[PDB]
């Protein structure tokens, strides 16, 4: 009966950094998404474990669907079994992983002239994340040997960096906001479907 | 467009003073960690003095903790290494960096003799 609000997560006016990505939840609605594949003309529409034609004859428990700002370079690192300061710090795919990833260039949108900052990454963990981690902590990276708890010596490093979106950068440097649409596929009922 | 230029330096003597400036050009100093590092000549380089992005710290190395001190100008595009107290072991060619992990696409040092008596 009711047409899932696709359009509160593609449309949105704010991205949030990769870091800290946004995660909205889907269900009881049904969703048309050969209407969405042309709703605007997209940088990258691919899927896994399930293939796009035959997204409207599938029926899932639940649908999550992700949000984050990333470069042009790592949108490859948007899927299942990649590496990369973005899925091995911000955002990890799991190996059996069910779903479509989504991206355009957003170039008028997120750089502006002298510089867009305002977007951020983790640059450095102590481990790899795991599938659907999401690590926002702000807390001092120690690297090497020497402690850092309060001595704050060189090796010592705030753990998240900011894009650097200039709107005359490549194509590869050049912010893509990107939506992930995991399929969550229960032993309990069906609440979301294609016509 | 993208380059640091590295300013003052020069002869001084044990407990004088000395400051250093690295002026930046085609990004804003603030957005990343910035960096000073030196390499005496027999020595491999070691860094000194770091400022984090924004307001989130600075990171002094123990050699200097104290009397160094690393600050940056915002108006001026400017990251400075104040040196006090320089002692004979800070001699050296030194090197500011910015720890931009390739967001940016730049990829000459000055020299500092701090003499005994
Ligand atoms: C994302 O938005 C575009 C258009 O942006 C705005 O959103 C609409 C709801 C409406 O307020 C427009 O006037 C705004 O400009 C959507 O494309 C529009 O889709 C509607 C669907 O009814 C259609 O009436 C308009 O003619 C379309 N306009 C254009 C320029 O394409 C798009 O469908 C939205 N994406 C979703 C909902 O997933």
């Amino acid at each position: 009966t009711n047409l899932c609000p696709f359009g509160e997560v593609f449309n949105a006016t704010r991205f949030a950094s990769v870091y800290a990505w946004n995660r909205k939840r889907i269900s009881n609605c049904v969703a048309d998404y050969s209407v969405l594949y042309n709703s605007a003309s997209f940088s990258t529409f691919k899927c896994y474990g399930v293939s796009p034609t035959k997204l409207n004859d599938l029926c899932f428990t639940n649908v999550y669907a992700d949000s984050f700002v990333i470069r042009g370079d790592e949108v490859r690192q948007i899927a299942p079994g990649q590496t990369g300061k973005i899925a091995d710090y911000n955002y990890k795919l799991p190996d059996d992983f069910t779903g479509c990833v989504i991206a355009w260039n957003s170039n008028n949108l997120d750089s502006k002239v002298g510089g867009n900052y305002n977007y951020l990454y983790r640059l450095f963990r102590k481990s790899n994340l795991k599938p659907f981690e999401r690590d926002i902590s702000t807390e001092i990276y120690q690297a090497g040997s020497t402690p850092c708890n309060g001595v704050e010596g060189f090796n010592c490093y705030f753990p998240l960096q900011s894009y650097g979106f200039q709107p005359t950068n490549g194509v590869g440097y050049q912010p893509y906001r990107v939506v992930v649409l995991s399929f969550e596929l229960l032993h309990a009922p069906a609440t979301v479907c294609g016509p | 467009q993208v380059q640091l230029v590295e300013s003052g330096g020069g002869l001084v003597q044990a407990g004088g003073s000395l400051r250093l400036s690295c002026a930046a050009s085609g990004f804003p100093v603030e957005v990343w960690r910035m960096e000073w590092y030196r390499q005496a000549p027999g020595k491999e380089r070691e860094g000194v003095a770091a400022i984090e992005s924004y307001g989130h710290g600075t990171r002094y190395a123990d050699s200097v903790k104290g009397r160094f001190t690393i600050s940056r100008d915002n108006a001026k595009n400017t990251v400075y290494l104040q040196m006090n107290s320089l002692k004979p072991e800070d001699t050296a060619v030194y090197y500011c960096n910015v720890y931009d992990d390739g967001q940016l696409a730049y990829h000459q040092g000055t020299q500092v003799t701090v003499s005994a008596g």
